C-alpha cells in the first residue's frame, strides 16, 4: 500500500 | 464545525485533570505521559490560528502548574536525575519539544552552571519544527518561559553561573530570526486564491515575531551601543532581506514603539536607509511619520536630556525623507505632503526659535508642486486636504499670529489652491488675526496682509 | 505421591552476585544470576528427599554445565558450544538428603545469552540423575553478557542521498558504534527541496538473521520510530537528531555467531510527503555492551 | 554537567534560501465542466489550470481542455513505462451511458461533481511524483493544448 522510494547515494 | 476546538480542550482538560492527580500522588513519570497526551493536542492541522491560540493558551496555562511543581520540587533538595534527558525519549517532536523547554528552564534556575548551554540547546532543537504556525508557537513558547532566566546587567552575582548579555542578545536574535522566516514562509503554504484569509491570518499572528523585539528592549543590558552594534544590526538584517511587506511594516514600525528615543536619535541614517529598501508595498510614509512623532513627544518632555545639538534632525530628515520618497516607485502626490506636514511639525516641535527651518519647508513644498507639473488642484483632491492641513499647523501652534506673516513662501502656495479653498484658506488666516487683537504691523508684513485680502476677494 | 526427590542448585556467591533480565515472549521478564567469559561457576546440588521410607536406586548423578543455541523452537536442531561435566555421584541408593559440591574451573563462555524470534542461546547447569527407564533433569538458567572497550576507530558516519532533481540531503551521526546506553547525535542538512514533506523521523531497527548460505531467514522489527522534523524545510536547512538509546533497551550487535545467526541494528531515516510517499535510507550501526569501570 | 546538550556544529543558512518563495510549488485545479457536442457524440470536457515553481515543467502557468478518455490514455502510459504504481481514476461509469434512468445519466450533476473531484485526486498524485515527472506524456497531457497519440 505505501509507496516507499530508496534514497540514492549520490555522486 | 468549530467542534474540533472545543473537543481538543475536553480532551486537554482529562488529561491535565490526570495529571495532577499523578503530581499529587508523586508519580511523575505518569504525570508526564499525560502532559505529553496534553500536549499531543498541539500537532493538529485542522485548528484555524484563532482556534490554535486559545488551545495553546489552555495548555500554556496547565504546564504551568507541571512547571512550578518541578521548580519547587527542584528547589527543596529532590532534584529528578535525568529529567532533561528523560523528557526527550517521547516519540512525537511537539509534545517533546514543549516538555524540554519546561524542563530546561527549570533546569536554569535550579543549576545556574547550565543556563548559556541549555538555553543555547532550547533554541537551537527547535529547528525541528518547520511548520509555519506550530513553530511560531513553539518558539513563542520559548520566548516566554525564558523571560525571567536570560542573562542581564543587574543580575545577582552566583560566580558558578554562565552566559552574559551577548549570549541573551544572541538567543532573542536567532529566536527572532526563525520566528520571522516561519511567519514569512506562512505567505507561500495553501492553495493560491486564499491570498486574502492568509493575509489575514498571518496578520493575527505578527504579535508573535514582535515579542521577540519586545524582548530585546527589556535587556537591561542593551545599551545604545550594543542597540547600534548587534540589536539592531541584528534586525534591520532580517528585516530588508525578507523581501517581504507586511513583516517589513510591521517590524519597522514595532522597532519604533519598542525601544527607547535615546536610541532612535543614534541609528536614524541606518533606519531611513533601512526605510528606502523596504518593499514598494510598505506605507514607508506610516513609518517616518511615527517616528517624527514620537520624537516630538521627546522634545516636549521635561526632567529629561531632550535632543542633542550635535544631531541635527531637520537636516538629517529633510535629507532622508527626499530620498526615500526617490526610492519609491509611485508615491500618491497627498503622501508627499503629509510628509512635509510632519517635518513641519517635527521643525516645530523640536526647534521652536527656528522659523527659517519652518520656511524651508515650505519654500521645498513650493519646490514640489512647482516641479510636479499639476493641473488645477480641487477642494475634494486629498492633496489639497494635506496641504490645507499643513498651512494651518503654523498658524494654530504658534502664540503670536504676526510670526506668520513674517513667513516668505507661506503665500505662494496659495497659487496651488483651488478659487473655493482660497477664499476658504485666505479667510481662515486673516480670520484669526482679528480674534486676538492685532500690534502694529511691520513693513514685510503690511505686505503680507494685503497679499491675504488680494487672494480673498479674487 | 509426586516426585521422590527435588533437585536444587544454589551458586556459592548467591548472595553476592548481581542478576539481570531477559525479555521472553508475551513480555515475560525472567532473572538469572550474570555471569562473564572465565569466571568459575560453582556451587551445591541439594537433593531434598521428600518419599521417607522409600528409596531412590540410580546409575549415577552428574551435573553439566551448557552453553547451546537453539533454532526454530526445533529439539533436533540444538547446538552445543559448551560442554562440561561433573560426576557427582557413582551408581547407587539415596535414602535421605544429600548435597554434592561442584566446581567448573575457569568456564569459558564466549557468546552473550539471546532470546530472539527463531533463536535462542543460552547457558544452564544440567543436573541429571539417572534411572533405569526415565531420568531425573533439573535444569538452572544463567545469563551471560558478553563486554568490550572503546572502540579503536569510530567515524561518523556522513552521506549525501537524494532522488535526482527533487530532494538532495546530507546526513550525519556522529559515530559507527554506539554503546548500549548511549546517544545518537546527528544532523540533517538540506541541499535541494522540490518536494513538499510533511514530517520526518529516525528509525531503529533490529533485524535477526537465521541460517547458513542459501538457508536464511531474516526477522525484522521496527524497535524505535522518533519524530525529527514536523513541516517542509527549504534548502540550507539543518535539522538536529539526539536519540537517547537507553529508552529502547537494545541488544549488541551479533555477528555470525557460532556461524549460525547474526543480530544487527540500523538507522533507518524516513521522509514522508504530502501524497504520503516514503522516502527512506538505511544505515547499519553496530551496538556494544559497554565494560563498567 | 547535569543535561547533555550537544549537537552536530551547522551552517548558517544563507538568508536568502531563508526568505526567499520556497521550490516545490505545484496546484493542478480541474474544473468548470462543458457539453461539447450534440445529440449522441456529447461529452464532458474540464479546464486542467496548472501553476508551479518547478523546472521540469515548461510552463510556470497553464490551462488546456481535457476530456476523461485524456486522463485513461495517460494512465495506461505511465502503467506501462513508469514503474510507477499509478493511482485509480475516478472510474468508467458504463451502466450511466444505458438509456431510460432515473437521472441524465453521465450529465447527471452530481456525478460530473464527484468525477471532477477524483480526476483533482488523481492529477495531484500523479503530477507530484518524482519518477512521473520524467515521462513525456505528463507534460504532453497538462501543457500542450492538444494531445497527439502518435
Amino acid at each position: 500500500q505505501p509507496e516507499l522510494y530508496l534514497l540514492n547515494t549520490m555522486s | 464545525g468549530s467542534k474540533l476546538l472545543d473537543e481538543a480542550i475536553q480532551a486537554v482538560k482529562v488529561q491535565s485533570f490526570q495529571m495532577k492527580r499523578c503530581l499529587d500522588k508523586n508519580k511523575l513519570m505518569d504525570a508526564l505521559k499525560h502532559a505529553s497526551n496534553m500536549l499531543g493536542e498541539l500537532r493538529t492541522s485542522m485548528l484555524s490560528p484563532k482556534s490554535y491560540y486559545e488551545l495553546y493558551m489552555a495548555i500554556s496555562d496547565e504546564l504551568h502548574y507541571l512547571e512550578v511543581y518541578l521548580t519547587d520540587e527542584f528547589a527543596k533538595g529532590r532534584k529528578v536525575a535525568d529529567l532533561y534527558e528523560l523528557v526527550q525519549y517521547a516519540g512525537n517532536i511537539i509534545p517533546r519539544l514543549y516538555l524540554l523547554i519546561t524542563v530546561g528552564v527549570v533546569y536554569v534556575k535550579s543549576f545556574p552552571q547550565s543556563r548559556k548551554d541549555i538555553l543555547k540547546d532550547l533554541v537551537e532543537m527547535c529547528r525541528g519544527v518547520q511548520h509555519p504556525l506550530r513553530g511560531l508557537f513553539l518558539r513563542n513558547y520559548l520566548l516566554q518561559c525564558t523571560r525571567n532566566i536570560l542573562p542581564d546587567e543587574g543580575e545577582p552575582t552566583d560566580e558558578e553561573t554562565t552566559g552574559d548579555i551577548s549570549d541573551s542578545m544572541d538567543f532573542v536574535l536567532l529566536n527572532f530570526a526563525e520566528m520571522n522566516k516561519l511567519w514569512v514562509r506562512m505567505q507561500h503554504q495553501g492553495h493560491s486564491r486564499d491570498r486574502e484569509k492568509r493575509e489575514r491570518e498571518r496578520q493575527e499572528l505578527r504579535i508573535l515575531v514582535g515579542t521577540n523585539l519586545v524582548r530585546l528592549s527589556q535587556l537591561e543590558g542593551v545599551n545604545v551601543e550594543r542597540y547600534k552594534q548587534i540589536v539592531l544590526t541584528g534586525i534591520l538584517e532580517q528585516v530588508v532581506n525578507c523581501r517581504d511587506a507586511l513583516a517589513q511594516e510591521y517590524l519597522m514600525e514595532c522597532i519604533i514603539q519598542v525601544f527607547p528615543d535615546e536610541f532612535h536619535l543614534q541609528t536614524l541614517n541606518p533606519f531611513l536607509r533601512a526605510c528606502a529598501e523596504l518593499h514598494q508595498n510598505v506605507n514607508v510614509k506610516n513609518i517616518i511619520i511615527a517616528l517624527i512623532d514620537r520624537l516630538a513627544l521627546f522634545a516636549h518632555r521635561e526632567d529629561g536630556p531632550g535632543i542633542p545639538a550635535d544631531i541635527k534632525l531637520f537636516d538629517i530628515f529633510s535629507q532622508q525623507v527626499a530620498t526615500v520618497i526617490q526610492s519609491r516607485q509611485d508615491m500618491p502626490s497627498e503622501d508627499v505632503v503629509s510628509l512635509q506636514v510632519s517635518l513641519i511639525n517635527l521643525a516645530m516641535k523640536c526647534y521652536p526659535d527656528r522659523v527659517d527651518y519652518v520656511d524651508k519647508v515650505l519654500e521645498t513644498t513650493v519646490e514640489i508642486f512647482n516641479k510636479l507639473n499639476l493641473e488645477h488642484i480641487a477642494t475634494s483632491s486629498a492633496v489639497s486636504k494635506e496641504l490645507t492641513r499643513l498651512l494651518k499647523i503654523p498658524v494654530d501652534t504658534y502664540n503670536n499670529i504676526l510670526t506668520v506673516l513674517k513667513l516668505k513662501h507661506f503665500h505662494p502656495l496659495f497659487e496651488y489652491f483651488d478659487y473655493e479653498s482660497r477664499k476658504s484658506m485666505s479667510c481662515y488666516v486673516l480670520s484669526n488675526v482679528l480674534d486676538y487683537n492685532t500690534e502694529i504691523v511691520s513693513q514685510d508684513q503690511v505686505d503680507s496682509i494685503m497679499n491675504l485680502v488680494s487672494t480673498l476677494i479674487q | 505421591f509426586g516426585p521422590i526427590c527435588e533437585i536444587d542448585i544454589v551458586l556459592n556467591d548467591g548472595e553476592t552476585r548481581k542478576m539481570a533480565e531477559m525479555k521472553t515472549e508475551d513480555g515475560k521478564v525472567e532473572k538469572h544470576y550474570l555471569f562473564y567469559d572465565g569466571e568459575s561457576v560453582s556451587g551445591k546440588v541439594n537433593l531434598a528427599f521428600k518419599q521417607p521410607g522409600k528409596r531412590l536406586e540410580h546409575q549415577g548423578i552428574r551435573i553439566e554445565f551448557v552453553g547451546q543455541i537453539e533454532l526454530f523452537n526445533d529439539k533436533s536442531n540444538t547446538h552445543e558450544f559448551v560442554n562440561l561435566v561433573k560426576e557427582l555421584a557413582l551408581p547407587g541408593e539415596l535414602t535421605q538428603s544429600r548435597s554434592y559440591d561442584f566446581e567448573f574451573m575457569q568456564v569459558e563462555k564466549p557468546y552473550e545469552s539471546y532470546i530472539g524470534a527463531n533463536v535462542r542461546l543460552r547457558y544452564f547447569l544440567k543436573v541429571t540423575i539417572v534411572r533405569r527407564l526415565t531420568d531425573l533433569v533439573k535444569e538452572y538458567d544463567l545469563i551471560v553478557h558478553q563486554l568490550a572497550t572503546y572502540p579503536d576507530v569510530n567515524n561518523s558516519i556522513k552521506m549525501e542521498v537524494g532522488i535526482e532533481d527533487c530532494l538532495h540531503i546530507e546526513f550525519e551521526y556522529n559515530k559507527s558504534k554506539y554503546h548500549l546506553k548511549d546517544v545518537i547525535v546527528g544532523k540533517i542538512y538540506f541541499l535541494l527541496v522540490r518536494i513538499k514533506i510533511q514530517h520526518m523521523e529516525l528509525q531503529l531497527i533490529k533485524k535477526e538473521i537465521t541460517g547458513i548460505g542459501p538457508s536464511t531467514t531474516t526477522e525484522t522489527e521496527t524497535i524505535a520510530k522518533y519524530e525529527i522534523m514536523d513541516g517542509a524545510p527549504v534548502k540550507g536547512e539543518s535539522i538536529p537528531i539526539r536519540l537517547f538509546l537507553a529508552g529502547y533497551d537494545p541488544t549488541p550487535t551479533m555477528r555470525d555467531v557460532n556461524k549460525k545467526f547474526s543480530v544487527r541494528y540500523f538507522l533507518n531515516l524516513v521522509l514522508v510527503d504530502e501524497e504520503d510517499r516514503r522516502y527512506f535510507k538505511q544505515q547499519e550501526i553496530i551496538l556494544w555492551r559497554k565494560a563498567p569501570e | 554537567t547535569v543535561a547533555d546538550t550537544r549537537r552536530l556544529i551547522t551552517k548558517p543558512q544563507n538568508l536568502n534560501d531563508a526568505y526567499g518563495p520556497p521550490s516545490n510549488f505545484l496546484e493542478i485545479d480541474v474544473s468548470n465542466p462543458q457539453t461539447v457536442g450534440v445529440g449522441r457524440g456529447r461529452f464532458t470536457t474540464y479546464e486542467i489550470r496548472v501553476k508551479t515553481n518547478l523546472p521540469i515543467f515548461k510552463l510556470k502557468e497553464s490551462t488546456v481542455r481535457r476530456r476523461y478518455s485524456d486522463f485513461e490514455w495517460l494512465r495506461s502510459e505511465l502503467e506501462r513505462e513508469s514503474k510507477v504504481v499509478v493511482p485509480p481514476l475516478p472510474g468508467k461509469a458504463f451502466l450511466r451511458q444505458l438509456p431510460f434512468r432515473g437521472d441524465d445519466g453521465i450529465f447527471d450533476d452530481n456525478f460530473i461533481e464527484e468525477r471532477k473531484q477524483g480526476l483533482e485526486q488523481f492529477i495531484n498524485k500523479v503530477a507530484g511524483h518524482p519518477l512521473a515527472q520524467n515521462e513525456r506524456c505528463l507534460h504532453m497531457f497538462l501543457q500542450d493544448e492538444i494531445i497527439d497519440k502518435s
